[PDB]
């Protein structure tokens, strides 16, 4: 989610992702914790017997039979965490997420309530105004010629600098705004 | 702020204008493939894979998280067909043909067996229910000026 | 060996069952790298314009306008009378009309005849 | 009838002698007062008509259309106040003059005891609409749209004129009362078939008929908000009113000649409702929905039964109000986002809740939710069609299902989901827009209490 | 003066006052939900009076109070029918809604828009009462569409969630498919009987033809989620648990069945429509119980249970036993509403967890939910002398003692067994074993709102069957004599269901793993019906809507025929006409030609 993606997944990453998926689906099949622990230890053992293979062609012929076997026995109704992209409360609270700029449209009678909040908001806005001018130059000088190759951003280098393009990551609404 | 050169145009014939079209849509020349040059007005527009938006990565930080789209990336011709509100093409645990055979087979069997059960109904070892006054002639339809044939009920 | 999954139009092939990902080449790797480069350049432009405090409007999207223009206004200048196009247009634009005309004409002729013989039982038919 | 015509004419010198910053206020107030005065035409008779003079007469088919026409002008002014802010006083006065002239021509058209006078005013309405579309439209396609909206109309209307004069050369009169009382059957002849076609095609093109509907999406999409409102609410109903008037001389030839138009409408309602499901523009979707509703009205008029006519009148009024409201909602979104692409601005419920309620109620009336007058007209037409032939129920039910589908698709796409992040200029809804929305929607829910006011002369 | 009419109208009228005050100050405070709950409870205790009056005498009314438009010989008026069905169903619905609102005061406490949620619930209740008491077809259609719109609004309660909006549109689509048949029936009745009022429809239809009854059956199948149009009911579990408990469990989904109960005088005169109803109910109950016995979401299991019970109800209708189906509606209301009470309590205590694989030992961890769910499961499966017994046992006896399909009877018995099976599945996987939830335990039942709301429906699920069965007058001849085994068939099949399903569940503890079979996959993916039928038709519609209608015909060929052809022809003719080089030699040559031609042709 947070981390920038790469151009490809290496063989180790594919094997680890298959390991996690197979373990989760085995947990879906093996409801009870003791049965799951036994079968998960067996599953880890079955991964471990080819840990030390040196032939890349052999290792790539493997993981392929393995993912085919996974797709055969994948528990068509796996357990999903409620907040996960398949869960029952995945995007439940998106309707409560209001952008921060909407507060700029509030009536002065509305801003009369909560004066400290809006004073701190003004401070944040001033900080953003200055930091942006610094950030544009820093990103222009740090980016390689011909454009970025990976969507990874640099941190601040000097004392008073702020990380480039920070406003919409720092000012997220909330996980559960209401 | 879009100029005339940035709009879709006619079907490209030469590799030079093919490269120009690929550059226009912000995608590789090797990946660019227009729709076949038929009578349809597809013209110069990329034929992206027919995969739905639902099977795009949900953990990526999209610029449009609900639609799972990025800002400048080319939009599929049938985007409004695949919006996670509509038909999706995600891989299923069972093959499409297997599901079709199973669903069709189950429905056909149930339908066939209902017809068979109509042919061979189930009942109890009883005679018809009897009603006293000429099979309730006056309470069912009436016409009290006709004097229908008397139906006599047997005592057993 | 296990039963094989057969992809379809509406049930596509999984990414982990795709033979193309298991067949790696330097050309494939550079293709992936430059696809990521295009995506990163677009993302950088979007975020640079998105985080700007001076911006007070919709961020113009050329891809969306290209999509809408292709869907609406690019159709006819790219149209050619073709056997496929001509037959499809004739069928899908005439056949339903004549089919429904035949159906309704037959139904109404049957109704009119039955009224002529009087064997319709139009009793209590007051509102029409 | 002059007690309504003269104030509408006086709207012009009052507009042109007004202060530079009082034109909207004066126009709105006096147009509302004219609407209130015109509201007294609704006291109709069970007998013939309200025959004011040799020139003008009122009918319980004409009265609802007249009242809707008078009510539409204040709403059009309120909708136009926003996007005409940066324009000179003379040009704004000219725009208001075009609206007033359109209202005057429509008012005189709906009474119009003479068929030639009806034709003259029915074609005089063409000029103000064309000027409004081709002068105060935004995109470059407006000119093209205007051309379509022109020539289609004339392509239908020029033969009618010939037919009309021909009738008066044979009958001796074109007065509607004399025509109705002295009507005679049309023999099945080629000359009579072509007279029938010349009488029908002019009104068919402006409904519009399914095959002849190309001008409508262009004209409605490229027109300004007042132009779209007047096009969808009143100008589309001129064809229905003309058909309802003119089918009295076309019997019994209508029985045979109605079949191609009946098939075209019954299939085109399905086609246009399906087109609405795949639309990337809000205005185009609303225009195609209008085409579907008018196809249903065409079926009703062609069946020519009492229930058909009542349903057609009710549906014309209800569609006018609902389509005007929908266009106003789309324009409120457009004046903020400047794009008119449905997929761009999303999740507007979280930012504009009251406007979301207005969207919901407009979609509900477009969906024909009972006991709205939309469903009253829908059901009356459907029952009449079922009596005409029991197989129409398949097409009618399919149209109902697709209508609900695309109405809720339009609501969900624009109001629900997640807001677009990069759009930060969505300002709170103005009192003017909310007042406009209420002034559209309260008349509908209040007319459902007294349906006989909009059920026509066969009630 | 004969308070029956005044009180039966005052109930529905006072149900609408909080909707009037929805713009007042109380709607902006936190006392609005309690206000709505109190109003509903007062409505219930006031509607208890016409029930007593009918039970004493059998009193019946038609109240045609307001005359709306008149259509030549057809008069449409606001008329209420206050028969046994209305005066019996209204108190049950009000009691269930009262419990639902008291439960929602605790379940939806953290929702920022709770006043709105309560307002939505009251609007649904009002539309349902309009549907139930309607005397003509137009009023009943008003209620029919109102409950559907309220369902659409309440399913998509969390409008930022894509799946909720998709489910709401799905419900609308299926209910419009049913609406087609509703409108067909209305048009037929108006054209043939000249009325939409029930009295004239019954008087003029001694032998009802196929079209109106088939339209009624299609509408009932759409609204009660029968096999052809079933998936929307399980999909509707996207809404908040109170919405699932009130609308899509006990009150709204029975409406279709209610319609066939309302038109039972015409159903008994038709033989083919009865067979169609019986077969549809049998296949629905079998298929839904089969889907239920393998689900992992608890709300999905209870929704499939609701669908199976609706299928059983329409089986009862198809065997020409409408009053028995109404009684089953009344009992199912109680115990299925309490079942969703318990499910929602479990979900709330375990931090919005709905999967039974993560619900472990709750028999002791939360005991009141445990006992309420045990009682509800016993009432559902059919336990002698409980609320569900007095309906389900008679349903089974009537099906066995009738001239019916053999296949439908077999499927009804199998559905009873599978009902026992999914009940024991829920109990076994949610309450019996070791805990399987995350380590931080936030389990709590100690809130008087939840306890009282559950216990009222608990007392209902224990005693209401006995009370109602002994208080209503007899409306059918009973089955006094039966074979000894055939009287026991319901208990036998239910106990077999418990024993076999429990034995198969106990094998999950074995340290052995195998891959699933074809039948398990078919049961888990719902016969693959939601996959295929939500991918093949929709796509094939939407694609066409862009390829043929939008592009091929509208944007290409309709343009090519009329306008483009005219433009091309006029263009070419203008080019030919105006292209003269300006040489007067050619001009006067044409003049000679025309002059020569003119003299010769005319004379
Ligand atoms: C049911 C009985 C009601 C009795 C009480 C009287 C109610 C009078 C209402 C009159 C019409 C309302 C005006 C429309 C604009 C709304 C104004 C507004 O913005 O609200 C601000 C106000 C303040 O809220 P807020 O917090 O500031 O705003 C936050 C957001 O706006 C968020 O706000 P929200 O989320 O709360 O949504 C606003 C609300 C309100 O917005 C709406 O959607 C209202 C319009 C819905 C109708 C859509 C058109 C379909 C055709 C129906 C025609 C019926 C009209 C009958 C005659 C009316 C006379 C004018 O929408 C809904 O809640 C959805 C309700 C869906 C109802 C569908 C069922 C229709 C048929 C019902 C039966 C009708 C015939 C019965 C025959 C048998 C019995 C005699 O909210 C309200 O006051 C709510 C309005 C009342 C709810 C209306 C629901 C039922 C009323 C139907 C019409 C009258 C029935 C007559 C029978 C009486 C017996
Ligand atoms: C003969 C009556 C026994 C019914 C069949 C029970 C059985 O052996 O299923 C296991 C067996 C294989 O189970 P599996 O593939 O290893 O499931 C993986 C785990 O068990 C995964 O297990 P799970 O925890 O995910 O779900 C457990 C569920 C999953 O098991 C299933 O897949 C159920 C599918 C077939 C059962 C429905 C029968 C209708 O099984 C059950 O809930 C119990 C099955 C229902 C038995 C109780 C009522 C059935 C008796 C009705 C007929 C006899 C009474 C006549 C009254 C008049 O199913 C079959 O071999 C099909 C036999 C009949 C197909 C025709
Ligand atoms: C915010 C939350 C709610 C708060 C408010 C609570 C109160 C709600 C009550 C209001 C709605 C409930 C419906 C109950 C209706 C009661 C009044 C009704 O019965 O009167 C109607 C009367 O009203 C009219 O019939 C309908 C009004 C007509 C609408 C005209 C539109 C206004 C002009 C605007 C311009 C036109 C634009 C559209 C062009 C077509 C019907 O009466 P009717 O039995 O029949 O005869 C009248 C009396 N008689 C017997 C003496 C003759
Ligand atoms: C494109 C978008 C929509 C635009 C509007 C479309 C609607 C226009 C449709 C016109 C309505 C019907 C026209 C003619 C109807 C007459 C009945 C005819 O169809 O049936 C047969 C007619 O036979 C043949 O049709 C004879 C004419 C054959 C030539 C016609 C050309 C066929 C295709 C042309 C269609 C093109 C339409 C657009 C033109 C630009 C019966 O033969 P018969 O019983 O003995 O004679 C009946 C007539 N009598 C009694 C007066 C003598
Ligand atoms: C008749 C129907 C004709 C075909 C209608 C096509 C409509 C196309 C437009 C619909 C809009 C798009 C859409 O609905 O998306 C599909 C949407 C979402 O899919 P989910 O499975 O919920 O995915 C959730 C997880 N992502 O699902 C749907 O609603 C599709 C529903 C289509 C229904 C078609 C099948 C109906 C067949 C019924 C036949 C039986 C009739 C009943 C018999 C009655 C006898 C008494
Ligand atoms: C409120 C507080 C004030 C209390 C004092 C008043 C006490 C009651 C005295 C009222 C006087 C009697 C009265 O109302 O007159 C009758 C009058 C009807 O007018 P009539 O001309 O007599 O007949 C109708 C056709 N012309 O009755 C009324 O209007 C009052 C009650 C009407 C019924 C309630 C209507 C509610 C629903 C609104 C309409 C919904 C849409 C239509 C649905 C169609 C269904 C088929
Ligand atoms: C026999 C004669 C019959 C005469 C019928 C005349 C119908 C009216 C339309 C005539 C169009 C003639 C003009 C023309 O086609 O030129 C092509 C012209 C070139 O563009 P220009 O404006 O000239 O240049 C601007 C850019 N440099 O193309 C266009 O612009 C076309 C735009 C207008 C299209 C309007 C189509 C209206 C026709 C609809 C169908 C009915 C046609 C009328 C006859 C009905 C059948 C009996
Ligand atoms: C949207 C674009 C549509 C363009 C117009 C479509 C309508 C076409 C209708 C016909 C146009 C002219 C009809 C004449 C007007 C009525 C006059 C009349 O009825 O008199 C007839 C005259 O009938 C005619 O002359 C008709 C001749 C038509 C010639 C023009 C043909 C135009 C195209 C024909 C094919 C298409 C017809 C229908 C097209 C519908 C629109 C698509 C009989 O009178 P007499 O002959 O004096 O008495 C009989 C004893 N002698």
């Amino acid at each position: 989610a947070f981390s920038a993606p790469a151009a490809y997944l290496t063989h180790q990453q594919k094997v680890l992702r298959l390991y996690k998926r197979a373990l989760r689906h085995l947990e879906s099949w093996c409801v009870h914790r003791d049965k799951y622990r036994y079968f998960a230890c067996l599953m880890r053992a079955r991964f471990d017997e080819h840990k030390n293979e040196k032939d890349m062609v052999k290792a790539t012929q493997l993981l392929r039979q393995a993912e085919e076997e996974f797709w055969y026995g994948q528990h068509p109704q796996p357990y999903i965490f409620p907040e996960s992209p398949g869960g029952t409360s995945y995007e439940r609270y998106e309707c409560y997420k209001v952008p921060e700029w909407c507060l700029d449209d509030w009536h002065p009678s509305e801003k009369a309530m909560y004066p400290d909040y809006f004073a701190k908001r003004e401070q944040w806005k001033r900080l953003r105004r200055e930091s942006w001018e610094r950030e544009v130059k820093q990103l222009q000088e740090e980016t390689p010629p011909g454009g970025p190759r990976t969507e990874a951003l640099p941190p601040a280098r000097k004392e008073g600098d702020l990380p480039p393009l920070w406003w919409h990551i720092v000012t997220r609404p909330r996980e559960r705004p209401m | 702020h879009v100029t005339k050169d940035m709009f879709p145009g006619p079907y490209p014939k030469t590799p030079e204008e093919r490269a120009a079209a690929a550059k226009k849509y912000n995608m590789r020349v090797e990946d660019y493939e227009p729709y076949p040059d038929d009578g349809m007005g597809y013209g110069d527009y990329p034929k992206l894979p027919d995969r739905s938006q639902q099977e795009r990565d949900p953990w990526y930080d999209w610029d449009h998280p609900d639609l799972r789209l990025n800002w400048g990336e080319p939009i599929h011709w049938d985007l409004d067909m695949y919006i996670r509100n509509r038909v999706d093409t995600s891989p299923t645990p069972v093959s499409w043909n297997t599901m079709c055979k199973h669903l069709f087979g189950f429905v056909a069997f149930m339908l066939f067996m209902f017809w068979v059960g109509e042919i061979y109904p189930s009942y109890q070892p009883v005679g018809p229910k009897q009603y006293p006054y000429n099979d309730l002639y006056l309470e069912r339809g009436g016409d009290p000026t006709k004097e229908p044939e008397p139906v006599v009920h047997y005592e057993i | 060996s296990f039963p094989k999954y057969k992809p379809s139009r509406l049930a596509t092939l999984p990414a982990t069952l795709d033979p193309a990902e298991y067949d790696i080449s330097p050309e494939t790797r550079k293709a992936q790298a430059e696809r990521l480069a295009i995506r990163s350049r677009l993302k950088r432009e979007y975020l640079l314009q998105y985080n700007d405090p001076n911006r007070l409007g919709v961020i113009e999207d050329p891809a969306l306008i290209r999509w809408t223009y292709a869907r609406s206004a690019n159709i006819y200048p790219n149209f050619r009378p073709t056997p496929k196009t001509s037959l499809l247009g004739a069928l899908f634009g005439i056949g339903p009309l004549f089919f429904w005309y035949y159906v309704f004409k037959t139904d109404r002729d049957k109704k009119e005849k039955l009224i002529q013989e009087g064997k319709l039982d139009q009793t209590f038919n007051i509102s029409y | 009838m002059l007690k309504i015509i003269i104030p509408t004419t006086m709207l012009l010198p009052m507009t042109w002698m007004s202060k530079h910053n009082m034109i909207w206020i004066n126009a709105t107030v006096h147009s509302l007062l004219i609407s209130l005065i015109s509201l007294s035409l609704l006291n109709q008779l069970g007998e013939n008509s309200l025959n004011f003079s040799l020139t003008f007469f009122s009918d319980s088919l004409s009265a609802p259309l007249l009242v809707l026409t008078t009510w539409l002008l204040p709403l059009m002014l309120m909708a136009s106040q926003s996007h005409l802010s940066k324009e000179t006083t003379t040009r704004k006065k000219l725009y208001i003059t075009m609206l007033i002239l359109l209202q005057l021509f429509l008012i005189m058209t709906f009474t119009a005891t003479e068929l030639i006078l009806f034709y003259i005013l029915f074609e005089a309405t063409l000029v103000p609409t064309l000027i409004i579309i081709t002068r105060w439209g935004n995109q470059t396609e407006r000119l093209n749209a205007g051309l379509y909206f022109l020539f289609y109309t004339l392509a239908g209307s020029l033969p009618l004129l010939v037919a009309l004069v021909y009738i008066q050369n044979t009958t001796g009169s074109l007065n509607f009362l004399i025509i109705h009382y002295w009507s005679h059957p049309l023999s099945n002849s080629w000359s009579n078939i072509f007279m029938w076609l010349a009488c029908i095609m002019a009104f068919m093109v402006k409904m519009p008929l399914y095959g002849l509907h190309l001008w409508l999406p262009k004209a409605h999409v490229e027109a300004p908000i007042a132009g779209s409102m007047v096009l969808a609410a009143v100008l589309l109903k001129l064809g229905g009113y003309g058909m309802m008037r003119i089918t009295t001389i076309l019997n019994p030839l209508t029985n045979y000649m109605a079949y191609p138009f009946l098939m075209l409408s019954m299939w085109g309602m399905i086609m246009t409702s399906s087109i609405c499901l795949r639309q990337t523009d809000l205005k185009s979707l609303i225009a195609y929905s209008s085409v579907s509703h008018m196809a249903l009205v065409i079926v009703a008029i062609m069946i020519q039964t009492p229930w058909s006519f009542m349903g057609a009148t009710a549906l014309m009024i209800a569609h006018g109000l609902t389509s005007s409201m929908l266009f106003c909602l789309a324009n409120t979104n457009y004046e903020r986002v400047h794009s008119r692409t449905m997929i761009l601005a999303r999740g507007l419920q979280t930012l504009l809740p009251l406007m979301a309620t207005w969207w919901l109620v407009a979609s509900l009336t477009n969906l024909a939710l009972p006991p709205s007058i939309n469903l009253i007209g829908e059901l009356f037409i459907i029952t009449a069609s079922f009596s005409w032939s029991n197989i129409t129920i398949i097409l009618m039910g399919m149209n109902m299902m697709i209508t609900a589908l695309y109405s809720l698709y339009m609501l969900i796409t624009t109001q629900r989901g997640k807001y677009t992040h990069h759009i930060n200029n969505i300002k709170p809804s103005f009192t003017r827009e909310n007042a406009l929305m209420a002034l559209h929607i309260l008349p509908l829910l209040l007319l459902t209490l007294n349906p006989k006011m909009i059920l026509g002369p066969l009630y | 003066m004969n308070p029956f009419a005044s009180l039966t109208l005052t109930t529905l009228t006072i149900l609408t006052i909080p909707i009037m005050m929805s713009n007042s100050n109380i709607y902006k405070t936190n006392l609005y939900p309690n206000y709505v709950k109190t109003t509903v409870s007062y409505a219930f205790t006031l509607s208890l009076v016409p029930l007593l009056m009918f039970m004493h005498t059998g009193q019946e009314m038609i109240i045609s109070n307001w005359h709306w438009m008149t259509l030549q010989t057809v008069e449409l008026s606001l008329s209420f029918k206050m028969d046994y069905f209305s005066v019996m169903f209204i108190p049950v619905a009000l009691f269930v809604t009262w419990s639902i609102m008291e439960f929602s005061m605790w379940y939806m406490h953290s929702d920022p828009f709770i006043n709105r949620f309560f307002k939505y619930l009251l609007l649904f209740l009002i539309t349902m009462m309009i549907l139930v008491t309607a005397n003509n077809l137009f009023q009943l259609f008003i209620g029919w569409e109102g409950v559907g719109i309220m369902s659409f609004l309440l399913i998509g309660w969390w409008h930022g969630r894509t799946d909720a909006n998709t489910a709401a549109l799905q419900a609308i689509l299926y209910n419009r498919i049913g609406d087609i048949g509703f409108v067909l029936s209305m048009a037929w009745f108006l054209t043939h009987s000249n009325a939409w009022d029930l009295q004239q429809i019954f008087m003029l239809n001694n032998e009802c033809p196929n079209m109106p009854l088939i339209g009624l059956l299609l509408a009932a199948a759409g609204k009660s989620a029968q096999f052809g149009l079933h998936p929307w009911l399980p999909s509707a579990m996207e809404g908040p648990t109170p919405v699932s408990a009130l609308l899509h469990s006990s009150t709204m989904v029975v409406a279709g069945v209610f319609l066939l109960i309302r038109f039972y005088p015409l159903m008994e005169t038709n033989k083919l429509v009865q067979t169609m109803t019986l077969c549809l109910g049998a296949i629905t109950t079998l298929f839904t119980a089969l889907c239920a016995i393998t689900q992992n979401d608890i709300k999905k299991i209870v929704a499939f249970s609701t669908s199976s019970q609706l299928g059983l109800m329409m089986v009862t209708i198809g065997i020409n036993q409408p009053h028995l189906a109404f009684l089953h509606i009344c009992m199912h209301a109680f115990f299925k509403a309490m079942l969703f009470m318990c499910s929602g309590s479990i979900i709330h205590s375990l931090n919005d967890e709905q999967d039974i694989r993560k619900m472990g030992g709750l028999y002791k961890a939360m005991p009141f939910t445990t006992t309420a769910l045990i009682i509800g499961s016993l009432a559902l499966t059919g336990m002698p002398y409980l609320t569900g017994f007095y309906s389900k046992d008679l349903i089974i006896e009537a099906v066995n003692m009738s001239y019916t399909n053999a296949w439908a009877l077999l499927m009804t018995l199998i559905a009873t067994s599978l009902t026992a099976a999914y009940s024991t599945r829920i109990i076994f996987f949610a309450f019996l074993g070791k805990p399987r939830f995350p380590p931080l335990v936030l389990i709590n039942e100690n809130n008087p709102l939840l306890i009282n709301s559950i216990k009222r429906l608990l007392i209902g699920s224990i005693f209401a069957g006995f009370i109602i069965s002994n208080n209503i007058p007899p409306m059918t001849v009973p089955n006094t004599t039966m074979p000894l085994y055939m009287k026991m068939t319901a208990l036998i099949v239910t106990i077999m269901g418990f024993m076999l399903a429990l034995e198969l569940n106990n094998t999950t503890y074995y340290l052995k793993f195998k891959y699933p079979s074809q039948t398990y996959k078919f049961s888990n993916m719902l016969g693959y019906y939601p996959s295929i039928m939500h991918r093949l038709p929709t796509y094939h519609n939407l694609s066409m809507s862009q390829k043929s209608a939008s592009s091929l015909l509208d944007l290409i060929w309709l343009e090519t025929i009329l306008p483009k052809t005219t433009s091309f022809i006029q263009m070419k003719m203008s080019i030919m006409v105006s292209n003269q080089k300006g040489l007067i030699k050619l001009y006067f040559l044409s003049f000679l030609i025309t002059i020569m031609i003119s003299m010769t042709l005319f004379n």
